[PDB]
C-alpha cells in the first residue's frame, strides 16, 4: 500500500541519515555478504574483502537508487523500471535476495540511529524496502 | 550451527550485556507491530490493536521474557539444540500450528532489537554470528515438521 504516515516515517528518516546514505549502502552489502554467504555468488569479479573500494563504490550506488526512490514514492515503478530490467532480465537474481539485502539495510539503520528506530518507524520502512523489491522483482510476475 | 570459537566469543560476549527483561518485550512487540498476522496467536493478550498499545501490554513483556530465556538455554547448549527445543518444537507445532517460516522472523527481529540497543558494537563480524544461532533456533524448532 504505503500511507502518508509511511511516507513520512520514510522521508524523516531519509532525511536524518543524509550524507551517510552512502556509508550505509557500503555496510548493508557488507552485513549481507557476510551473514548470507550465498549473495557473495554475484559478485565474483567483486573484491568482497571487508574494506574494500569494490564494495563501497557500489554501496553508493545502491544507496543513491534509494534516495531516487524516496523521491518518487507516488511512482516507485517509473522510477526504477530501467533497474527492474537490470536485475530481472541481465542478472537472473533470486527474488529470496532481496529479503536478506533488505534486513541488512535495516540493521545498518537500527545500528546507526537508534533513537529513531522506533517500532512504527522499523514497520514503515520494512515495507518500504519490500515495495522496492517487488519492483525489481517484477518482471517474473 | 558450526560456530568457531571466534564466532562463539563474540557471541556469549555480547549477550552478557542483554537486559533480558528488556528484550523479549521489544523483540515480540515488535513481531505484532511489522507482522500483523502473527497477532492470531495471542488473540489471549488483550489489546493489541495500536502500535502503542502492544508497546504497552503486560502479558507481551512478560512472555518476551520467557522467550528470551529459553534463547538463554539454546545459547548453553549450541551443540544439542535439536535436544533442548524438542519439546518447545513439539507445541509449536501440534497444538500451536505456527508456519516456521514466522520463526525466521522472530528471529530476525530480534537480530533488529539487538543492532538498536548495541549500536557499533553490533559489528558485520558480530551479526554474522547471530544470524547463525538465529538460523539455528528456528530450524530447531522447526523440526517437529521434518
Ligand atoms: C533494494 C535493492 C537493490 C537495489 C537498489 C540495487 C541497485 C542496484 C544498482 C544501483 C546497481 C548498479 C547499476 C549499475 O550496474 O551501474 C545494481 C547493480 C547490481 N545489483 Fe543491485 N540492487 C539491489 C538488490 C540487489 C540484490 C539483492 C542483488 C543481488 C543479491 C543485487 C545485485 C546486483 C549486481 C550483481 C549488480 C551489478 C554489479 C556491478 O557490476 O557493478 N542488487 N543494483
Ligand atoms: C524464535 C522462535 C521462538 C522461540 C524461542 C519461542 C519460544 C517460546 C516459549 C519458551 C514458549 C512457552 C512459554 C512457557 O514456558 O509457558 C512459547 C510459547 C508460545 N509461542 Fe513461541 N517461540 C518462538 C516462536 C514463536 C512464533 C513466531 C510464534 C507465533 C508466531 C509463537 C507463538 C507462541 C505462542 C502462542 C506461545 C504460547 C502462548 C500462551 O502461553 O498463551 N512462538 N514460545
Amino acid at each position: 500500500v504505503l500511507s502518508p504516515a509511511d511516507k513520512t516515517n520514510i522521508k524523516s528518516t531519509w532525511d536524518k541519515i543524509g550524507g551517510h546514505a552512502g556509508d550505509y549502502g557500503g555496510e548493508a552489502l557488507d552485513r549481507t555478504f557476510q551473514s548470507f554467504p550465498t549473495t557473495k555468488t554475484y559478485f565474483p569479479h567483486f573484491d568482497l574483502s571487508p574494506g574494500s573500494a569494490q564494495v563501497k563504490a557500489h554501496g553508493k550506488k545502491v544507496a543513491d537508487a534509494l534516495t531516487t526512490a524516496v523521491a518518487h514514492l507516488d511512482d516507485l515503478p517509473g522510477a526504477l523500471s530501467a533497474l527492474s530490467d537490470l536485475h530481472a532480465y541481465k542478472l537472473r537474481v533470486d527474488p529470496v535476495n532481496f529479503k536478506l539485502l533488505s534486513h541488512c539495510l535495516l540493521v545498518t539503520l537500527a545500528c546507526h540511529h537508534p533513537t529513531e528506530f522506533t517500532p512504527a518507524v522499523h514497520a514503515s520502512l520494512d515495507k518500504f524496502f519490500a515495495a522496492v523489491s517487488t519492483v525489481l522483482t517484477s518482471k517474473y510476475r | 550451527v558450526h560456530l568457531t570459537a571466534e564466532e562463539k566469543s563474540l557471541v556469549s560476549g555480547l549477550w552478557g550485556k542483554v537486559n533480558v527483561d528488556e528484550v523479549g518485550g521489544e523483540a515480540l512487540g515488535r513481531l505484532l507491530i511489522v507482522y500483523p498476522w502473527t497477532q492470531r496467536f495471542f488473540d489471549s493478550f488483550g489489546d493489541l490493536s495500536t502500535p502503542d498499545a502492544v508497546m504497552s501490554n503486560a502479558k507481551v513483556k512478560a512472555h518476551g521474557k520467557k522467550v528470551l530465556n529459553s534463547f538463554s538455554d539454546g545459547l548453553k547448549n549450541l551443540d544439542n539444540l535439536k535436544g533442548t527445543f524438542a519439546k518447545l518444537s513439539e507445541l509449536h507445532c501440534d497444538k500451536l500450528h505456527v508456519d516456521p517460516e514466522n520463526f525466521k522472523l522472530l528471529g530476525n527481529v530480534l537480530v533488529c532489537v539487538l543492532a538498536h540497543h548495541f549500536g557499533k558494537e553490533f559489528t558485520p563480524q558480530v551479526q554474522a554470528a547471530y544470524q547463525k544461532v538465529v538460523a539455528g533456533v528456528a530450524n530447531a524448532l522447526a523440526h517437529k515438521y521434518h
